[PDB]
């Protein structure tokens, strides 16, 4: 049953969290220096594997917490809630930086993940839904895309405007819930244990474990929703302000199975767009 | 010089007395017994022991002594200082004004090697802790629970970061 | 005079049991004998009540009243002492639980009027008080909805008894 | 005209705690991307403006020293050159103000 | 009723208003960057633009010379007006002045503004800059623009 699957996946996720945090007992102090343009030289003596870039921002000021979406630790992108693992150099990335590219990608992936959650929890129980992948389409494409295979019973059913509005309502419900984007770098073995009941997720985990040197995979949870992440995500769903499941398109190679791509578009609270601009963006995302 | 001033002192017997003084002084710190601290430690020690612990509760307890305490070095209107090396085992649990643990564990014992320098004044003087010599090779102390922020240069507008 | 606000920082609570919620830190700070009217100070105090430390500082930095600078200095001092002495982990994790202004000791002067008459000037001084509580600011009290308000009305209806009888 | 009766503290509170008289919360405050100090969206950052003002004051002291007295405004353009800088071919024919410090990063 | 009235009532009267604006504008010509109360700077911006136009007219123009003589109290600036500022803006047709609000005056909390002739040698002001084209919203709008151009 879907409820049992979600419960057991969350249980495995929590056991992995407990094991990872127990692997580093006591409080080892790691020095993280602020390499950012503003507030230069501030060095934070943080607890290893417990403290987060959000903790760094909390030490600095509330403005850092509210505006920082990503963290560059030693030059690599990090989630604002991903525990730090060693002394390093930290630089917070906002939406309005000179080159927000990484923040844009993280927001895009987070929006795709929320879309996947809405898709999985929307359909009625009698219909099976299997999320295949979140293609890493550019922002210029005008819509974040999440791919799913629905029950063969609905092979000829296309969502109505009311159905899409219901999906948008569910996504806005998540946004109101304001759930954090919990993250874990966990071995492919545990990832497979979690996703043993999904061939698509299994093979994607295999690809990620092949790409990385070790078998370490990025596993993210918004709430009761485990998913394999292509990259770092944004802090919380409340970052999203405008969110709209624009359309659904069946992919041409239908003979193996119907890969239906859910296309949506969103904008954070920091970059709100007027009503008319949002309408035009919805029109362009519906493609 | 110590013996020609007192006439009943014993270097061999000192270590047990020094250990008793140390334990009693730390229990006085635990119970906030400043009157007894003024008798068990010097005036160069009492501030160092009490200043940073004011307004917070310390739960200190001596559990055992690994190796027997023994005198190490002694040098001498005239004061006599005796350095005693003690490698014992103790416990710490320091809480905030609000009773929130901020250092150590209430039960886990830790091994501590220290060099306590006691001092005496030579009519009614007595032997009291004067200082604690910390070896330069001393192992780093137990880490703190709370994370810390160290501000960088608070540059004025005319100034630029380097 | 009374100086209880300063003493409020010296209360030591007993150590908390392991199975007890972590007690939020409370830091009491004040500035005495500010050359400012307590009535004018009260507006700034009320403005910053219930807000996070960073939000209060931001609001005060861009306020034209003289008392705004003094309150900002007091808040910065409170933050510094909270971090240094009251074991507050994060600077920004503080909110103004209490902010009030009190009458100070005032001096009497004479204002000369037109016909050999006069008035009694009062060189007004005011105190300023702040309590900073660790943790996110408490959420604002939501406006009561129609559902809750009708529920209250129905509860009032049900509470009715047959008065003045058996 | 004089008050007929003393106004009660209740009425006085109703008047002086009215939402009109209360200080309004400003929602136009933001963080300056350059230095990180707070600013209002429509107003220049105080910290950055102070930087520019102090540098301008230094340059103007140099200008005054070069001019040497009132009513000596040059009839030619001016160029500020810092330590380690040589006048460019474009800067040729312009009075050079020499500052005894390195070129500020913000100043270009 | 002040419908259509475009001139602020400043100083001790009309003459005092003209003299105050004249002092502010002389300071602006001399230093190329002046901070002063917002309303006065707003009033004097038009006069600064008009001085630039009169300087563009040229030295030999007697009317322009008279205007410069009146407005520039320090006469060493008239050569500056006709030989530095006007040649600098010869290419431009207008908008010679940049006016930006400054944090309120510390003394009386007065609305303050900084007005500068563009292209001055002084260090650049912290001018407000629009969000980068690489932001999320700007990238989405660039996608819109590309789609429309491809359509046409
Ligand atoms: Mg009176
Ligand atoms: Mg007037
Ligand atoms: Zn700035």
């Amino acid at each position: 049953s879907p409820t049992e699957l979600t419960e057991m996946r969350n249980d495995l996720f929590n056991k992995e969290k407990a094991r990872q945090l127990s692997l580093t007992p006591r409080t080892e102090k790691i020095e993280v220096k602020h390499v950012g343009k503003t507030d230069p030289g501030t060095v934070f003596v943080m607890n290893k594997n417990i403290s987060t870039p959000y903790s760094c921002a909390m030490h600095l000021s509330e403005w850092y917490c509210r505006k920082s979406i990503l963290a560059l630790v030693d030059g690599q992108p990090w989630d604002m809630y991903k525990p730090l693992t060693k002394s390093c150099e930290i630089k917070f990335l906002t939406f309005k930086d000179c080159d927000p590219g990484e923040v844009n990608k993280a927001y895009w992936r987070s929006c795709a993940m929320m879309m996947g959650c809405v898709i999985e929890r929307a359909f009625k129980d009698e219909y099976m839904v299997n999320l295949v992948r979140a293609p890493e389409v550019p922002v210029i494409s005008g819509a974040f895309c999440y791919d799913v295979v629905l029950d063969s019973k609905l092979d000829e059913w296309m969502p109505t405007k009311e159905n899409l509005r219901s999906f948008t309502k569910d996504a806005h419900a998540l946004i109101y819930k304001d759930l954090p984007f919990e993250t874990l770098e966990v071995e492919a073995k545990v990832a497979l244990e979690i996703f043993q009941h999904s061939k698509y997720k299994v093979d994607f985990i295999e690809e990620k474990a092949s790409q990385n040197p070790e078998r370490i995979v990025k596993l993210h949870r918004i709430g009761d929703f485990i998913d394999v992440s292509e990259g770092p995500l944004i802090p919380r769903t409340s970052i999203c302000f405008q969110y709209e499941v624009s359309a659904v398109h069946n992919l041409q190679p239908t003979q193996p199975s119907l890969i239906r791509r859910f296309q949506g578009v969103s904008l954070p609270v920091h970059l709100r767009a007027h009503f008319t601009i949002w309408d035009k963006l919805l029109e362009r995302s519906r493609k | 010089r110590i013996k020609d001033y007192d006439a009943n002192f014993k270097i061999k017997d000192f270590p047990e007395k020094a250990k008793d003084i140390f334990i009693e002084a730390h229990l006085c710190l635990n119970n906030s017994d400043h009157d007894r601290l003024h008798t068990l430690v010097t005036e160069h020690c009492f501030p160092d022991m009490t200043w940073d612990i004011k307004y917070k509760t310390v739960r200190w307890s001596f559990v055992e002594s690994l190796e027997p305490s023994h005198v190490v070095q002694v040098r001498c209107n005239v004061y006599g200082q005796i350095t005693v090396r003690m490698h014992t085992r103790q416990t710490l649990a320091i809480y905030d004004r609000f009773g929130r643990l901020m250092y150590g564990q209430e039960d886990v014992p830790k091994d501590v090697l220290e060099y306590v320098v006691f001092e005496k004044q030579l009519p009614y003087g007595s032997w009291r802790m004067h200082t604690k010599i910390v070896p330069p090779w001393a192992p780093p102390k137990q880490p703190i629970l709370k994370t810390v922020m160290i501000p960088g240069p608070q540059l004025k507008p005319e100034e630029e970061y380097e | 005079i009374s100086r209880k606000w300063e003493k409020k920082n010296k209360i030591v609570y007993p150590p908390q049991l392991p199975g007890e919620p972590r007690r939020p830190a409370e830091i009491y700070h004040c500035r005495r004998q500010i050359k400012y009217s307590k009535d004018k100070m009260w507006y700034l105090a009320k403005l910053i009540r219930g807000m996070s430390i960073d939000q209060a500082l931001a609001q005060l930095e861009f306020n034209d009243k003289k008392g705004a600078k003094i309150i900002k200095e007091v808040l910065l001092e409170a933050q510094d002492m909270a971090v240094r002495d009251h074991n507050v982990e994060f600077r920004s994790n503080l909110y103004i639980a209490e902010s009030t202004s009190g009458r100070g000791q005032c001096l009497k002067r004479i204002r000369y009027h037109g016909r050999g008459r006069f008035g009694i000037m009062e060189k007004v001084y005011c105190h300023y008080f702040v309590k900073l509580v660790e943790g996110p600011p408490p959420p604002p009290e939501p406006p009561k909805t129609a559902v809750a308000h009708a529920k209250e009305y129905i509860q009032q209806l049900r509470s009715r008894t047959i008065v003045h009888t058996l | 005209a004089a008050p007929k009766n003393r106004r009660t503290i209740e009425v006085n509170r109703c008047r002086r705690r009215n939402p009109q008289k209360l200080i309004k919360v400003k929602n136009n405050i933001d963080v300056c991307p350059e230095c990180g100090h707070l600013k209002q969206k429509h107003v220049l950052c105080a910290y950055c403006y102070e930087k520019v003002c102090k540098e301008t004051a230094e340059i103007r002291r140099q200008i005054g020293k070069q001019e040497g007295g009132p009513f000596k405004a040059p009839t030619i353009e001016t160029v500020v050159l810092y330590t380690g800088e040589t006048p460019s071919e474009q800067d040729q024919g312009k009075r050079i103000i020499e500052r005894d410090r390195k070129r500020p990063s913000w100043f270009t | 009723i002040s419908h259509g009235r475009v001139f602020r009532r400043m100083g001790l009267g009309p003459e005092s208003r003209i003299h105050l604006l004249r002092n502010l504008l002389t300071g602006l010509v001399r230093h190329e960057r002046i901070e002063a109360p917002w309303a006065r700077v707003d009033e004097m911006r038009g006069y600064a633009e008009k001085l630039i136009d009169y300087g563009k007219l040229g030295d030999t123009n007697e009317r322009a010379m008279r205007m410069a003589d009146f407005w520039l109290t320090e006469k060493d600036l008239i050569p500056k007006l006709f030989q530095v500022l006007a040649p600098r803006y010869k290419d431009q047709t207008g908008g010679y002045t940049r006016m930006l609000q400054i944090p309120n005056r510390s003394l009386d909390r007065a609305k303050m503004a900084v007005i500068e002739y563009k292209g001055n040698c002084l260090p650049p002001l912290p001018l407000p800059r629009r969000d980068s084209h690489l932001t999320l919203l700007n990238q989405l709008l660039q996608g819109l623009r590309q789609d429309l151009r491809q359509s046409q």
